[PDB]
């Protein structure tokens, strides 16, 4: 079986900077791209940012937080990391970390963790 | 290939269970365009998919 | 209909559909000859996954 | 000394769902009723729920909170885990966690924790 498991959170001032990052265990994940999602309560989860495990590490981003909240990962630890920087309240949400596959060229998620709580308040 | 499909009908061929090697042709510059974005021309052949 | 035994009705599997890989690889033969006696061939298998 | 701790709060707009929980240590808590509490500020505090320990789980809400909160103990480790689920502007208010003994048929709570935040805004 594969798991997720989330660490890092809590609550940071409007620009200040975090970081959230999320092992993934149980299989190899070479072949995947390691990402995190984002839910604003009372809202549907909005994409954050994804990073591929290849020579070429492939990257993207979700417009409100492009550039700002910075994502890698790791292949021998088999893990995924977002460094968010300089944030606003509107970053307020519970960010998951997303482990999936490049079907048809688009991250399409497979497993996912429990998620955790990352605030923004003045 | 002796022939081409247009555009909105473009032809795939899927490639498994091979070796890809196109070093040949890439030093030989015989194509007007080579373009690889977010992707070395070379180094993307050394990794197995 | 062209000549001697021939096999021609293909009944094993109406469609195939999400194709990931074929083979044409070389003989098990034996052929489609119909002697009798004792059974002068045996041959042995051994699948694993 | 018999202590309660709280966790799980923060911020969720309406509509989202949250888990708060909360651990009591001290002593064992099999013939205890296990509990929660909220009060919203300028409000006086109000019964939430209640769960027994016992290995027949009797279990109560408030009039108001039935149908959408939902709350569960596990005896092992003496903690308390409480579902929100729809919830809505109203819920906004200081959640706590209480240990109580089952008088006259009444949740009569005896320890208290500290209290978590929970805020329901958009």
């Amino acid at each position: 079986h594969v798991q997720l498991v989330e660490s890092g959170g809590g609550l940071v001032q409007p620009g200040g900077s975090l970081r959230l990052s999320c092992a993934a265990s149980g299989r190899s994940f070479n072949s995947y791209l390691m990402g995190w999602f984002r839910q604003a309560p009372g809202k549907e989860r909005e994409f954050v940012a994804w990073i591929s495990g290849s020579p070429h590490d492939i990257i993207r981003y979700r417009d409100s937080v492009k550039d700002r909240f910075t994502i890698s990962r790791d292949n021998a630890k088999n893990t995924v990391y977002l460094q968010m920087n300089s944030l606003k309240p509107v970053d307020t949400a519970v960010y998951y970390c997303a482990v999936g596959s490049l079907r048809v060229g688009s991250f399409s998620p497979d497993y996912w963790g429990q998620g955790t709580q990352v605030t923004v308040s003045s | 290939a002796t022939r081409f499909a247009s555009v909105y009908a473009w032809n795939r061929k899927r490639i498994s269970n091979c070796v890809a090697d196109y070093s040949v042709l890439y030093n030989s510059a015989s194509f007007s365009t080579f373009k690889c974005y977010g992707v070395s021309p070379t180094k993307l052949n050394d990794l197995c998919f | 209909n062209n000549k001697s035994w021939m096999e021609s009705e293909f009944r094993v599997y109406s469609s195939a559909n999400n194709c990931t890989f074929e083979y044409v690889s070389q003989p098990f033969l034996m052929d489609l000859e119909g002697k009798q006696g004792n059974f002068k061939n045996l041959r042995e298998f051994v699948f694993k996954n």
